[PDB]
DNA sequence: TCGGATGTATATATCTGACACGTGCCTGGAGACTAGGGAGTAATCCCCTTGGCGGTTAAAACGCGGGGGACAGCGCGTACGTGCGTTTAAGCGGTGCTAGAGCTGTCTACGACCAATTGAGCGGCCTCGGCACCGGGATTCTCGA
DNA sequence: TCGAGAATCCCGGTGCCGAGGCCGCTCAATTGGTCGTAGACAGCTCTAGCACCGCTTAAACGCACGTACGCGCTGTCCCCCGCGTTTTAACCGCCAAGGGGATTACTCCCTAGTCTCCAGGCACGTGTCAGATATATACATCCGA
């Protein structure tokens, strides 16, 4: 096993993790533990948006992802929507909710 | 060439269908006003900060990236532009 | 300079100011040109309730401008 | 000129959790910023939680409790234990 | 002569517009009032397309989060229409000056 | 003889509200805090600063709180306020899911 | 305990803010999300002191996480 | 010393070794210290004199919190630049609405 | 003892020179020290995110300027941006 | 409660431009080794927190008369939704053209380190005058008549 | 409108402890100076933002008409508010003990830094099918007799 990505069985890169936290004047110095872990949260977070995105996106009958379904899947999940409570993605839409009282009767 | 009295160009059915777009069933005749006035401050406070951004930069054209900094730093951040 | 403050009555009387003339001073005015003591004046201009006592420059309040004026009895 | 991103590794990411879908431009455009963002949060929260601590050096502890202090108690959960077995797995070795 | 009741139209665009995607407001007017707003801080500039797109993004997002909160204060004052002085409201509340 | 209500009321509200001191008993506030510290980990120990300054800062968000409360009860043509207010106000500040 | 915080108390605390009349859901209300504030507050303190490898909680810590949350104070040399 | 040649209070030494000592930047320039701590001495300036005046009001002689939260929140811009930040035992300013009032 | 430093000095020497007679007390001191820290805090480190945010590794007086007209409003900001170069020219006058 | 007219979801051809993939290469990442300063560990001291007991008194708790306020029902006159016809500027499709963003080479003044030096800034003491507390009197609303 | 009673503010006197000033001392800010490189400048090169002309048509503006909704007036019934009496625990004041925070001294090992070598990812290029358009039809839904 030549690449650090390889020797932790992860996908994101190492490296490159290790030289953004050298040269972004964070710290005088970084330890040999920090971008593995950085690495994996990151991964997780990733897998995790994009399984959300690939279940609405089969929700709705297609094959490719566009943001309208990444705008679902991050505001369908309580937990993901307060991570993101201020920001705001293009071309997401809203979500269909209509007050209760202004419907017919 | 010198502009004038553009502010009109935000239509009235325009401003409706952003209401609508919101959820808003029934609509007073005296909003529109408001809702002018709101999207001028707005916009002048974020063309303001880009202006002061791109001076920094010295150059003559503004870029989308500076919008974007613009943007992040009164906290409402916007993804899908880069950066 | 000089601005513009209307009433309740739809009456929109000129008023005579500068930008170090203070609550207190218009109200005056008021006071010599309409009669109206001011502890029934209420006044809001872009919706803030001013107090008494500061100017005109610390709100940078622009000419032509009309405000909008109640008397609360 | 490089123009460095994250596509690629987002794109196995993607292949490894589903197998059969496909992604457009702007939803990777929007991956890597967000990408970007979280990195720049976690980094700066660890960078200023090791300057009160009055330490000169960062490693995993102080970037376990930026974790824990974001990231919510289910996803914390979650991602502390990720990253512990992947260090692990990494000093096995 | 067909004549629907009031509202029920107003139903069919809240959920034709609801389901949609796409920005609303004409390109050339919002950058035109762009422009001329630049103007004012400093002459002779040049402005990039997606910078306008993104300014237009950010305007919709802000005005369609503004107009939620008016419709959640008008329907507490026990009323179906919005008026003025519930947008003052929302705003002072938000705790962006008014 | 007595006084209508309303009046006492103000008097309270100018004599309270002119004043610069804490209102909530210390010894009460110590016990909850510690009681609902002992969750997260036991036998923790408080310097007394700390209890001091987290009562400081939950006293100027309950006032806060309070005085948006009142606006939007003053707004909805009532002058009494009602907890349908404070879970407005508590929605529209954007904390509440 | 929780009940400690007194019904006179939270009035007097509400006639600071200045409202006349008082209903009788309020003090349940408030002391409910006083409940959440502080476990908000101190569970982000302990989570502090707990890195700091200390076992006292010290004003600074309080400090740091009423700040982390864009609430920060001034008077105690934070 | 190099804050008399500026003729300014603030010392421009200490400004200087926080700054290289902040990690901010790889270096540092020779000009920012003497900018950053004239600025700093004009905000505390005009902090400490709506104070001193804030006290002189109520026919006092020492500088009390109240008296410094009455003077950030009745100056306009010096309240909406601290806006989100409490100050202790400061207190509230004097309002009441105006339908409260009896009539 | 440990020797910790504060800005007690320069704002008392600032008071002084603003008003002739008047005193102060301990918590407006720690609530000045902290209001000048927290200023300071803003201002450096939107300096330095601006100058490794444009590609460079120097942080000078023009940066400073930039974020003193960013952070500060308008009116403030004027008589900020007069103050320090004002300073920065009597500086580099003399030698 | 029904039925016709309307709008909406469903099925189907099709043609295209964005997307997944093959290729060369070059610049950043990995193997190997040093060297030292930062961090971990072990005692030691003493300062602040926890604990408990007596009192006293101000605050808290409980009950009652009652007048003011929240809430529902009715009447109305207007302000806005809906449909139609008329006018008009937005959008699309090419065409010119020049200001200016972006990359390359230079050489030059500006900032970091290091060695000797000293006085500005910090800790401990004190003393006294500004502020807190108490008794007393003047003024002013505020509820009844 | 007019009457009095507490409530509040102003004044004088007395006592106390926190702030302003003073003295002693150690470490961080000056100072004279060398050396390497960050970038200001000159140039040059190709790209995209601006102006514009003509055609099309879907969108915008103004008008008649009708209805349902914001608003004022009336009444009821009930529920916090202001007093008065009884109950209690907060706070002060003091006394004891210890364990955990802050400091110092020693040792070792983890990482920045350098060199050499090489392959992983990026710019470039190309074929192709997923989905938007357009068309046609059956099912769902809404107003009124």
């Amino acid at each position: 096993a030549k690449t650090r990505s390889s020797r932790a069985g992860l996908q994101f890169p190492v490296g490159r993790v290790h030289r953004l936290l050298r040269k972004g004047n964070y710290a005088e110095r970084v330890g040999a533990g920090a971008p593995v872990y950085l690495a994996a949260v990151l991964e997780y977070l990733t897998a995790e948006i994009l399984e959300l995105a690939g279940n609405a996106a089969r929700d709705n009958k297609k094959t490719r992802i566009i943001p309208r379904h990444l705008q679902l899947a991050v505001r369908n999940d309580e937990e993901l929507n307060k991570l993101l409570g201020r920001v705001t993605i293009a071309q997401g839409g809203v979500l269909p909710n209509i007050q209760s009282v202004l419907l017919p009767k | 060439k010198v502009l004038r009295d553009n502010i009109q160009g935000i239509t009235k059915p325009a401003i409706r269908r952003l209401a609508r777009r919101g959820g808003v069933k029934r609509i007073s005749g005296l909003i529109y006003e408001e809702t002018r006035g709101v999207l001028k401050v707005f916009l002048e406070n974020v063309i303001r900060d880009a202006v002061t951004y791109t001076e920094h930069a010295k150059r003559k054209t503004v870029t989308a990236m500076d919008v974007v900094y613009a943007l992040k730093r009164q906290g409402r951040t916007l993804y899908g532009f880069g950066g | 300079m000089q601005i513009f403050v209307k009433t309740l009555t739809g009456k929109t009387i000129t008023l005579e100011v500068e930008p170090s003339d203070t609550i207190e001073n218009v109200k005056a005015k008021i006071q010599d040109k309409e009669g109206i003591p001011p502890d029934q004046q209420r006044l809001i201009f872009a919706g803030k309730q001013l107090e008494d006592g500061r100017t005109l420059s610390d709100y940078n309040i622009q000419k032509e401008s009309t405000l909008h004026l109640v008397l609360r009895l | 000129t490089r123009k460095e991103s994250y596509a690629i590794y987002v794109y196995k990411v993607l292949k490894q959790v589903h197998p059969d879908t496909g992604i457009s431009s702007k939803a990777m455009s929007i991956m890597n910023s967000f990408v970007n963002d979280v990195f720049e949060r976690i980094a700066g929260e660890a960078s200023r939680l090791a300057h009160y601590n009055k330490r000169s050096t960062i490693t995993s502890r102080e970037i376990q409790t930026a974790v824990r202090l974001l990231l919510p108690g289910e996803l914390a959960k979650h991602a502390v234990s990720e990253g512990t077995k992947a260090v692990t797995k990494y000093t096995s070795a | 002569p067909h004549r629907y009741r009031p509202g029920t139209v107003a139903l069919r665009e809240i959920r034709r517009y609801q389901k949609s995607t796409e920005l609303l407001i004409r390109k050339l007017p919002f950058q035109r009032l762009v422009r001329e707003i630049a103007q004012d801080f400093k002459t002779d500039l040049r402005f990039q397309s997606s910078a306008v797109m993104a300014l237009q993004e950010a305007s919709e997002a802000y005005l369609v989060a503004l107009f939620e909160d008016t419709n959640l204060c008008a329907i507490h004052a026990k009323r179906v229409t919005i008026m003025p002085k519930d947008i003052q409201l929302a705003r002072r509340i938000r705790g962006e000056r008014a």
